[PDB]
RNA sequence: CCUGCGGCUUACACGCGCGCUACACUGACGGAGCCAGCGAGUCUAACCUUGGCCGAGAGGUCUUGGUAAUCUUGUGAAACUCCGUCGUGCUGGGGAUAGAGCAUUGUAAUUAUUGCUCUUCAACGAGGAAUUCCUAGUAAGCGC
């Protein structure tokens, strides 16, 4: 067909967004966020959990499609994720059409909480100490972070959850802590730095 | 007896174990199947989730495993064992009866998991003889001069039972605690195929329905 | 370039087929559809239960194109789904059968459905031209 | 009426007691049993 | 209050400290004359980047 | 005979065999056209086979899949692969075998698991 | 009896509650024509059964 | 739009649509709602802010006259 | 009734004063309190005539029609 | 709500535990599409079956296929996918709870044995102290 021949050049995002273009603003995410790799679908389902650094060979975009059926509900369900990400990047792409994968990686960059905080046993006296925090970690906690906001926003609303989660990554994107992620990523630098 | 089975690896190479589950075990069971792997030494588990068990059991093989052993329940609890052991040996298929649990009582201290103590109590019988040569081969060759862990096979009855104790060489005499669970173990097959077989020799089956068998050990 | 009823999509060339049956007219559905949910294990009556009727000949047809031959008992389980028992354990279960057996007797009227060999149900010369025609006009539905 | 098998012995404080004084003895004479292992 | 940039030049061993966590030699990435220890709580590897908030903090033993 | 090849695809349990012959740009996969993805979002993964080589590379080859077994989801992934194993296969003996090296290297370098079989199987703890 | 496994079979009309199997769980039931047997376990909904 | 009113001794609202207000009635269900609905001629999606009191005094004999409208008797509570 | 169009009138110069303009999605033309008395999700079914302010996001259906 | 060890009673106010169902828009109902494997099945008996039939359904009609890859059987399975309906409402989520009718046995269902249908529409607004299991085709969810 006609897209056949569009997407015969191109390989763009689901033939949508483009898949070419993509920017990570923020630095120590170079060779933590897999944005390099050209494709069709998120879900391509080979063996990467075996090992600790193949998860990030997978995308971050297909790591929120893991994402999207992190629940009791819907643990195990495909189709359903990959249609409700395709919702939500067409929400992304109205709201802010410049791409869909440029947005989310502003969203994603500027929602990384850059410091962390342990409470140590101390043999039976627990003390906050402030740790860092990995760049893959960092990378996986602010996807999760998202992931809970929008999860979390469609508890008692008539609203999608691909509209939630484009709400809560335009959040994100603004960095306005609008959304949980972002206000989970403020009180976590907050509580860092309230014991450094 | 030392058998084909056993003739050529009995004492000369020590056994490892996998613990396993038939499927979606309830979770009082997992916990069960915890205690029999904490209580075995070279203790090894997996669970078993939608798995072909001519596929779990043959690339296990492949990878090298002394014995298998794999649970059932009913209703939360547990009621049947079977041991397969690999190199063509004989599947024994048991019903156990009755437990106690660590989690359940108290932490009465630690299963040491050392290279433990073994007892076989009143076997006389050639069935008796291959339950005890099967059983025997599954603990570890080298317990040391005082291994404090003595496990304890009980033949009274036609009902093995088999509990855990640990013993300290006090001024007249030892004395023991308690551990492990307690239990009403009987077999009813034995086939010298392995599991994967599904139509091999069976060596034994427990007539039911036999009058004598009201009275009589070992058919 | 050969037109078939498997190029055309499902929900287009369902609606199709089914405006197609209302545009022959005669189909001569059974009366119990003003009361009826097609299935033991439905709920709800269908929304559309006039034209339910027409849907389900016209995935009928469609199978008849497809596969050789079917039955009320290989229709019903097709057409068949879980059940709403309460909170026992739902099986599937298959779909109603006198509506099954008048559908059968349906598609026969406009020539759709005949006995196929050794017994069952095919397609005729009307009914495979009636199919062509309604698939050449879904062929022209890409505008 | 009669009986077919015997099924689950029921254990007590009496039955445990004694295969606990024998177990008791079958460790106090340190008789033992043990895969034995072959040289060559 | 611009957090720097940090190149792990190796991770640390023997840093016994509670389990999870773990001290790092990294050298910064905004000037690699600036090497310090820093406590690192997420999975992380050698040869990485990751984002220092202080300058002269230097990690220690945390028993 | 006729310049032609067989080929298969395998899934988690479902399989996919197609036979690829000299046609005319077609695939009927049992009697039906290759733009017809179920789902209909797993589409470009479905027509990346078409994508990975360009959509006229094989304007002169016709294609007739079967598959069966598995799951839905399984089946289009056995028909990816099924339908990778014949483009490298015509590629060998209906077609010059260093073209058939050059669209194995690009089609690998794209995604190996179209070509190879990478199953979610198992391994020793 | 009243319905039929392999090598297990169902059984009505000799009882009439639960506790009344519940007595002889372990009781021996022989066939008329001549296999032997016992009863296993009550079923509860039928009342006898 | 019509708000609740007086309805064989209930107060049932209008603004929802026709099956479910013609079911908070004991003696009526989901399936006689929507089959009295079906039988006394009325669109099944209205909700009865229309529908005036010609067709609820029709429901109304629907109701007290049932069998007289093909209400079968394995339809009956 | 009393008009017919009771609550879909003045909500409907609302609509088309700000509705048309932005535009809203499926799920956010329940504003202004869209509800029973009319169309309180069917704003797309009458969204045919209306064009050309924003594409839509059905989350039941799946669509983006310039409306 | 079923159910495994503990109080008390008969010729019912209870202590320790295992499961399923739900507590709603990734939802719920109407129609469309659909991908399995495991085996099982009847000779002097009626099993497993195909169809046509009628009855909403439940259920009754004769027949071949099969003593077995042949006929079930491609078990056209369920979750799954599309649109339709609906708006967060303890409603259409939810059916514990009853009554009535229908088949359907069986000698009888009577102690709702079972299955359909209608009607009845509880709690349940996410569950504290605690709490187990778990590192990939894994937890998890679905069916034959």
């Amino acid at each position: 067909p006609e897209e056949v021949q569009q997407a015969q050049t191109e390989i763009k995002l689901f033939n949508k967004w483009s898949f070419e273009e993509v920017e990570v603003k923020d630095a120590s995410l170079v060779d933590y966020v897999q944005v390099r790799q050209p494709i069709f679908v998120a879900h391509t389902a080979g063996r990467y959990a075996n090992k600790r650094f193949r998860k990030a060979q997978c995308p971050i975009i297909e790591r929120l499609t893991n994402s999207l059926m992190m629940n009791g509900r819907n643990n195990g369900k495909k189709l359903k994720a990959v249609r409700i990400i395709k919702h939500t990047l067409d929400i992304i792409n109205v709201l802010t059409d410049q791409n869909p994968i440029q947005v989310v990686v502003d969203a994603i960059t500027n929602t990384g909480p850059r410091e962390d905080t342990t409470r140590v046993g101390g043999g039976g006296a627990a003390r906050r100490q402030a740790v860092d925090v990995s760049p893959l970690r960092r990378v996986n906690q602010a996807i999760a972070l998202l992931t809970i906001g929008a999860r979390e926003a469609a508890f008692r609303n008539i609203k999608t959850i691909a509209e939630t989660l484009a709400e809560e990554l335009i959040n994100a994107a603004k960095g306005s802590s609008t959304s949980y992620a972002i206000k989970k990523k403020d009180e976590l630098e907050r509580v860092a730095k309230s014991n450094r | 007896q030392v058998d084909d089975e056993y003739a050529a690896t009995s004492g000369i190479m020590d056994p490892r174990i996998i613990v396993t589950t038939s499927r979606d075990p309830s979770t009082r069971l997992s916990q069960f199947a915890k205690e029999i792997k904490l209580l075995f030494p070279n203790a090894v588990r997996l669970n078993r989730g939608n798995y072909v068990m001519p596929n779990l059991v043959d690339a296990c093989k492949k990878s090298g495993t002394t014995d298998l052993v794999v649970l059932h329940e009913h209703r939360g609890v547990p009621t049947s064992l079977t041991i397969s052991h690999f190199p063509h040996g004989p599947t024994a298929q048991f019903s156990l009866h009755n437990v106690v649990m660590r989690h359940d009582i108290i932490n009465a201290g630690n299963q040491s998991e050392v290279n433990p103590h073994l007892i076989f109590d009143n076997f006389t019988t050639a069935l008796g003889k291959r339950v005890v040569c099967i059983l025997k081969h599954l603990f570890n060759a080298g317990p040391k001069k005082d291994s404090e862990r003595v496990i304890t096979f009980a033949n009274r009855g036609d009902f093995i039972s088999v509990r855990q104790h640990v013993y300290v060489r006090t001024r007249e005499g030892v004395e023991i605690a308690e551990v492990g669970p307690r239990f009403e173990m009987r077999l009813f097959e034995l086939r010298l195929g392995t599991l994967e077989n599904k139509d091999a020799d069976v060596e034994w089956q427990l007539r039911r329905f036999i009058r004598t068998a009201n009275k009589k050990d070992y058919l | 370039p050969g037109v078939s009823v498997r190029d055309v999509a499902a929900q287009d060339f369902i609606n199709a087929y089914a405006s197609f049956l209302q545009r022959q007219g005669k189909l001569e559905v059974p009366g119990y559809v003003d009361i009826v949910k097609t299935s033991s294990g439905n709920e709800m009556p269908p929304q559309d239960a006039e034209g339910w009727f027409y849907k389900r000949a016209a995935s009928v047809a469609r199978h008849i194109y497809m596969r050789k031959q079917v039955g009320v008992g290989k229709l019903n389980k097709l057409y068949g789904g879980a059940k709403s028992r309460g909170v026992r354990p739902y099986k599937h279960i298959d779909a109603s059968g006198s509506i099954n057996r008048k559908v059968l007797q349906a598609l026969e009227k406009i020539g759709i459905v005949e006995i196929s060999p050794k017994g069952g149900r095919r397609i005729s010369e009307n009914g495979q031209r009636d199919l062509d025609r309604i698939a050449a006009q879904t062929l022209e539905e890409d505008e | 009426f009669d009986r077919t098998a015997k099924p689950v012995p029921v254990i007590t404080s009496e039955v445990t007691e004694s295969l606990e004084d024998m177990i008791r003895r079958r460790i106090q004479d340190s008789n033992f049993d043990d895969l034995q292992r072959r040289t060559l | 209050t611009p957090v720097t940039l940090a190149k792990v030049i190796k991770v640390l061993g023997r840093t016994g400290s509670r389990g999870g966590v773990t001290q790092v030699r990294v050298e910064f990435l905004e000037d690699t004359s600036r090497t310090i220890v820093r406590n690192v709580k997420g999975p992380v590897r050698e040869n990485d980047i990751l984002v220092l908030m202080e300058s002269e903090r230097e990690a220690r033993r945390l028993r | 005979a006729v310049p032609s090849v067989q080929t298969f695809g395998k899934k988690k349990s479902a399989t996919a065999v197609a036979h690829v012959k000299a046609g005319k740009g077609l695939i009927k996969v049992n009697g039906s056209p290759i733009t017809l993805v179920e789902p209909e979002i797993l589409r470009f993964k479905v027509y990346e086979p078409l994508l990975l080589v360009g959509l006229d590379k094989f304007s002169n080859i016709d294609i007739r899949v079967r598959v069966t077994g598995g799951g839905h989801v399984s089946q289009v992934y056995a028909i990816r692969q099924a339908i990778a194993k014949g483009l490298v296969a015509y590629h060998q003996k209906y077609v010059d075998e260093q073209s058939k090296n050059e669209l194995k290297k690009a089609f690998t370098s794209y995604d190996r698991t179209l070509l190879i079989a990478d199953s979610r199987r198992p391994e020793p703890k | 009896p009243y319905k039929i496994f392999k090598n297990t079979a169902f059984i009505k009309d000799m009882f009439s509650s639960a506790m009344e199997v519940a007595r002889f769980e372990g009781a021996q039931i022989k066939t008329v024509s001549g296999i032997r047997g016992e009863i296993k376990r009550a079923l509860s909904k039928p009342e006898g059964h | 739009f019509q708000h609740i009113l007086r309805l064989l001794n209930t107060n049932v609202d209008g603004n929802i649509k026709i099956v479910y207000a013609l079911t908070t009635i004991k003696g009526v269900g989901r399936r006689y709602s929507n089959l009295v609905c079906k039988k006394a001629d009325v669109d099944l999606h209205k909700r009865a802010g229309e529908l005036t009191q010609e067709e609820l005094e029709r429901i109304v004999q629907i109701m007290q006259n049932p069998t007289h409208y093909k209400i079968p008797a394995w339809f009956l509570n | 009734a009393q008009h017919a169009v009771i609550l879909d009138q003045e909500k409907y110069d609302r609509i088309l004063k700000e509705v048309p303009t932005y535009r809203y999605v499926s799920v956010s033309v329940l504003v202004d309190r869209l509800k029973i008395g009319g169309s309180l999700a069917r704003i797309a079914l009458r969204h045919l005539e209306k064009e050309g302010i924003i594409k839509p996001i059905s989350k039941h259906s799946k669509q983006a029609i310039y409306t």
